[PDB]
């Protein structure tokens, strides 16, 4: 009986959305200049750890980095020196993601634990220690990222995504509407609203506060392994299984865009745009980051070297240089 | 179950309402954004190696 | 984080004496450790450093030979053995800890130290104001010179400050130059051209009487300014 | 040239690089297996008998050691019951371990299955499998019962016969050898199926109190890490 | 013909090494030591390989027309190259025995800065073992390029005979056959705990050292042969002597494809 | 007369 008015909605979904589908990207850039052949070459080759890479982050100040192994440890990096600053050794062994505090003094990581536990840089003891630890999650904890130094959103693979609070260390709100285990997430510039794939081949806006869906994009016909904010805040890419990548607006309510190529058979693991937005790089399983115009939606480049699959990939808040982390043991800055 | 569809259509219900900007207005402005900050991007305009902190 | 030195004592003119630094409440293998020493009517003045691995060691050239430092992680102490002690060895002994990464704040605690009783290339710094009368609620500029810019190519100004109250080891205010150590007073602050340098204390208050000393971290023959007391 | 803080901070890299250096050495010499199997599997049966935390723990570790060998066995612990997503990050471990009960013919399809997928999985398909046919009792009795027929659930079986390669217990019925001979190579087929050398598949028969376990997985382990290093040497 | 052979033989190496080169350095990589150590092997094989047609010319006509200049360089090139494969052989064999028999111990010398360090080694040696060709012979004699000693000419050849044919195959033959025996030993025993990959490791293993005495012991034996006793004379045996220096350089002309299109890495690397 | 010293054919 309810599943009658469920399709009525879903049809007029698809009609709004429709009717604004006034001009593809493509038609309306179509004019602008070519974005042409982007080089970038190995500035830095960062190399000791024991497993493979699963996720990095960028700290705030462009020059330290944190680098997630199953090898069960988490190492800070000097970029501009590959001077390591800490060591710290995890009790589980697999870790699957981590984050760098804004203000530098925290990082957080999880993995196929269902604990997500933020380790304090700054401490007069002089060494790295556990704060605190956020227990609340069924699943494996996919990605974790930071609001502030007392709030942090994490996303596991019980489909549903929660926001803790690290002083009392309890889930303040839960978000579930999801149907499989959520990959990827990524806060807005003003960390007000944040958007988060699933393995349902669909990404979803969320409210921190409101803890509520604010819009749905299915978009992909696979898993989606990756998402990241567009820097003005109006717009998303996704990462999913399907080989393609696929752009988002959070006011046209439709995809933008379309990333593909038919020499490429397999999925994407990261995604990330550059400073000003107008390139969008990606990992990808076959060894390799393709980087892709965000507008004009062609091949700008690509980089090699890797030996093995690279999982995670991110920009400095510069822009100054990627990062590249592959399953090799080994992290490449490209500039 | 009936909880689970009736949460299911209130959702869609909250979410089709929502206000939508035709698309091409917001091709526009995020062409406009990327055109702002070109100068800005280290990897889309490569900057003097003297600047490059990673030499 | 606590340092516990003890060793002190009266020595003959030619003798030996050993002194010991016992370490508790952090990491003390993570830490390089100096000796810094204050005469009766002086400044600081660098003794030796021993790295967090005990790989590379320094000694000052007023004790080269004499001195030598060891280590035992193990144990947690930090050890100075002493030999042929002059007169002018007398002085009040001070161990430092110090970690060096980027963004790390050395020197950034001091232990109360232990009395010690007896019976040209490195940079000068010059502070020419001895001492200066300052009252509460006013702001007071401390101002020093360098013979050669401490300003190297990397960016970094290896500037320290250090306030030692009466009765209470050295602690540093302001490091870099320009950072600002962990649980002092955001009133604090300071700024150098690289060879002048001046330290501004605003809102001054009861607790800031002492006597402001500055260090230079840009070659390991650390020296140390007059010290301006106020 | 570096700076004084610069060289003390190459001199602290170093110290990490080292310490590093020493974990490898751990890292190489620790063996990780994963544990897998239905309810009905009796891993738990396995997990117990370590003679060498978390309420809502997602995996859990059973440390157990073998003539001075140390093996991490790995178990799943609350998550959806989806394996495509999580199953990437095992995609380096020594070995797979994967019981299942012969006796119950109902779900011996779906432990087919089961191995089937996980067999054919893309990124499994450079580790090896070592499947424990558990709780053979139950099947021993259950046949030597007469009152259930594993015909009615695979037809083949009323053609099938104990290969002569078969080295059965003393004083097993011929009916408990057929069965027992059946599921394993109703197993194999799935192993040699599409194998192709890469990969092999180490069965064994396993009851619920069974002390060998142990050394039967250091003996595959064991094995298996002989053929890595004979394809890494290139004599295989 | 003879010189229509070696020409065969010349092109079949040099295709071989050449692919084999291809391969290490582009489709596949060289940051693992079992690549650099056949990288090597293969630069000594077509390095040894280049020196064919100058002999084929030497041997067709009695006689040396590239003049004293080549003389030198062609010999103690040939000579360098044969070493230098020997002891990459060699190496091979010593790698392979650490990793299968020593997993855990050779983890130090198991690294691409030790396994450099080894080829460099092995071709310091093989300079060293190829001077006294470059320096105490090579004059022509106007005739064709042999060694000239000093004038004990006979106690001079016959130990430089002796040394070169001990360190290129006796102590090398006898360190590749203890490295390959106890290989095969902890594979055998591994099977009986737990026999296709015994088999398989049994048959490589033969295929190796068969090959390998096969191919330089007519060669080695020859030369002991002409010291000890006076050969026939020159046309009644004449062929026999180019008819082992043409089966030692097929030694080099089959050293690609044993360690490389039969290793199942390498040819998975060169499958695209 | 010939000889077969290394690899060639030694004039006498």
């Amino acid at each position: 009986q309810l599943r009658q008015e469920a399709e009525q909605l879903k049809n007029q979904i698809r009609d709004a959305r429709k009717a604004c589908a006034d001009a593809t990207l493509s038609q309306i850039t179509n004019n602008i200049d070519p974005v042409g052949r982007i080089q970038m070459r190995t500035r830095r080759t960062l190399r000791g750890h024991l497993a493979k890479i699963y996720a990095m982050h960028w700290g705030t100040d462009s020059r330290l980095l944190v680098s997630a192994s199953q090898d069960g440890k988490l190492i800070i990096w000097d970029s501009y020196t590959t001077n390591k600053v800490h060591a710290i050794p995890l009790r589980s062994s697999w870790v699957m993601t981590c984050a760098y505090a804004p203000s530098g003094n925290y990082v957080a990581c999880g993995g196929l634990d269902n604990i997500c536990s933020i380790y304090n840089l700054k401490t007069r003891e002089g060494n790295v220690r556990v704060s605190r630890e956020l227990a609340g999650h069924t699943g494996y904890l996919s990605c974790c990222r930071f609001l502030d130094d007392n709030q942090i959103v994490t996303s596991s693979g019980d489909t549903t995504c929660a926001l803790w609070d690290i002083e009392t260390g309890q889930q303040t709100t839960t978000f579930t509407g999801h149907t499989g285990d959520v990959m990827s997430l990524s806060l807005a510039p003003d960390t007000r609203l944040f958007v988060s794939g699933a393995c349902d081949a669909s990404a979803k806006l969320w409210d921190v506060r409101e803890g509520m869906c604010r819009q749905t994009f299915t978009g992909h016909e696979s898993d989606i392994n990756a998402i990241c904010f567009f820097p003005n805040g109006n717009a998303f890419a996704t990462g999913s299984d399907d080989a393609t990548c696929r752009l988002f607006d959070l006011r046209a309510d439709q995809e933008l865009m379309t990333y593909s190529h038919d020499n490429i058979i397999c999925g994407i693991t990261s995604v990330s745009f550059s400073k000003s937005g107008r390139l969008l790089l990606a990992g990808y399983d076959d060894f390799n980051c393709n980087v892709w115009d965000a507008l004009k939606a062609d091949r700008a480049g690509v980089l090699a070297g890797h030996d093995n699959r690279v999982s995670c990939l991110g920009v400095t808040d510069d822009g100054m240089a990627v990062a590249t982390g592959s399953w090799d043991s080994f992290l490449k800055i490209w500039n | 179950s009936i909880a689970q569809a009736r949460k299911l259509v209130e959702q869609l219900k909250m979410e089709a309402n929502i206000d939508r900007i035709k698309v091409s207005k917001a091709a526009a402005d995020l062409m406009a954004y990327c055109e702002a900050h070109a100068k800005e991007d280290p990897l889309l305009t490569p900057v003097p190696a003297s600047e490059n902190p990673f030499r | 984080v606590q340092l516990v030195e003890s060793g002190g004592g009266l020595v003959q003119p030619g003798g030996s004496r050993k002194l010991s630094c016992s370490a508790s409440g952090f990491a003390f293998s993570s830490f390089g450790m100096h000796w810094v020493r204050q005469a009766p009517e002086k400044g600081l003045e660098w003794v030796a450093y021993i790295s967090s691995g005990s790989g590379t060691i320094y000694y000052a050239d007023t004790v080269k030979g004499r001195f030598t430092i060891s280590r035992d992680d193990p144990k947690n102490t930090l050890f100075l053995q002493m030999t042929s002690l002059r007169s002018e060895d007398t002085a009040m002994y001070y161990c430092v800890r110090s970690i060096y990464y980027y963004g790390s704040s050395p020197f950034d605690f001091w232990g109360q130290g232990t009395t010690l009783t007896v019976s040209s290339a490195d940079i000068v710094m010059t502070q020419a104001t001895s001492s200066v009368p300052v009252t509460p609620g006013e702001s007071v500029s401390i101002s020093c010179r360098s013979s050669k810019s401490l300003l190297h190519s990397n960016g970094n100004t290896y500037l320290y400050w250090f306030l030692q109250r009466p009765g209470q080891s050295p602690q540093l205010l302001i490091y870099r130059m320009s950072n600002l150590a962990s649980g002092v007073p955001d009133r604090f602050s300071g700024s150098g051209s690289g060879t002048a340098f001046t330290l501004t204390i605003s809102r001054l208050e009861a607790e800031d009487v002492g006597v402001y000393y500055c260090m230079q971290h840009l070659e390991y023959p650390l020296t140390f300014g007059a010290g301006t007391k106020l | 040239t570096l700076s004084a803080e610069d060289k003390a901070a190459v001199e602290r890299s170093k110290m990490i690089e080292k310490q590093l250096q020493k974990d490898k050495q751990v890292y190489r010499a620790t063996h990780r297996l994963l544990l897998l199997g239905a309810d009905n599997s009796g891993k738990s049966t396995i997990v117990k008998q370590m003679r060498i935390r978390v309420k809502t723990s997602g995996i859990f570790e059973t440390k157990f050691q073998v003539d001075k060998v140390n093996f991490h066995m790995f178990d799943v612990g609350a998550q959806r019951d989806e394996r495509r997503k999580w199953i990437q990050c095992f995609n380096d471990v020594t070995a797979i371990i994967f019981v299942v009960d012969s006796s119950d013919y109902n779900r011996l399809q779906e432990a087919l299955n089961d191995f089937k997928s996980i067999w054919n999985n893309r990124w499994l398909r450079t580790i090896s499998v070592i499947l424990f046919l558990n709780k053979q009792d139950l099947l021993a009795e259950k046949v030597l019962a007469g009152k259930s027929k594993i015909e009615d659930y695979f037809p083949e079986f009323a053609r099938y016969t104990t290969p002569e390669d078969a080295t059965p217990e003393p004083g097993e019925d011929p009916r408990v050898t057929r069965a027992k001979y059946f599921i394993r190579d109703e197993f194999l087929r799935i192993s040699t199926a599409s194998g192709d050398g890469r990969h092999y598949c180490y069965p064994h028969f396993t009851c619920s109190v069974d002390t060998e376990n142990a050394r039967r997985i250091f003996n595959d382990v064991t094995d298996i890490i002989i053929k890595m290093n004979l394809r890494d040497c290139g004599l295989f | 013909l003879v010189p229509v052979l070696y020409l065969l033989v010349c092109a079949a190496g040099l295709g071989g090494n050449t692919l084999v080169i291809y391969v290490v350095l582009r489709f596949a990589k060289m940051k693992t030591v079992t690549n650099i150590y056949i990288l090597n092997l293969a630069v000594a094989d077509v390095l040894y390989m280049l020196g064919l047609p100058f002999l084929a010319t030497q041997n067709a006509a009695s006689f040396w027309p590239f003049g004293p200049v080549l003389c030198r360089l062609v010999m103690t090139l040939d000579g360098v190259n044969q070493f230098t494969s020997v002891f990459c052989l060699t190496v091979m064999s010593v790698d392979r025995y650490l990793a299968v028999v020593h997993p855990l111990s050779s983890a130090r010398w198991r690294r691409p800065r030790v396994a450099k360090l080894a080829s460099a080694a092995a071709w310091v040696l093989s300079l060293c073992m190829s001077l006294p060709l470059l320096v105490f012979a090579d004059v022509q004699e106007g005739g064709t390029c042999n060694a000239s000693w000093p004038e004990p000419v006979g106690l001079w050849g016959a130990v430089f005979i002796i040394y070169t044919a001990v360190l290129g195959f006796f102590a090398p033959l006898l360190v590749i056959c203890l490295c390959y025996l106890l290989i095969v030993v902890k594979v055998r025993a591994a099977g009986v705990r737990v026999r296709r990959s015994e088999r398989k490791v049994t048959r490589m293993v033969l295929v190796l050292v068969l090959v390998f005495a096969g191919c330089w012991l007519p060669f080695f034996t020859v030369n002991i042969v002409n010291l000890a006793v006076a050969l026939p004379q020159e046309p009644a045996s004449a062929g026999l002597y180019f008819f082992v220096v043409i089966l030692s350089y097929a030694n080099s002309c089959a050293n690609p494809v044993l360690y490389g299109f039969l290793s199942d890495n390498f040819r998975q690397s060169f499958q695209k | 007369c010939r000889n077969f010293f290394w690899k060639t054919f030694s004039s006498c």
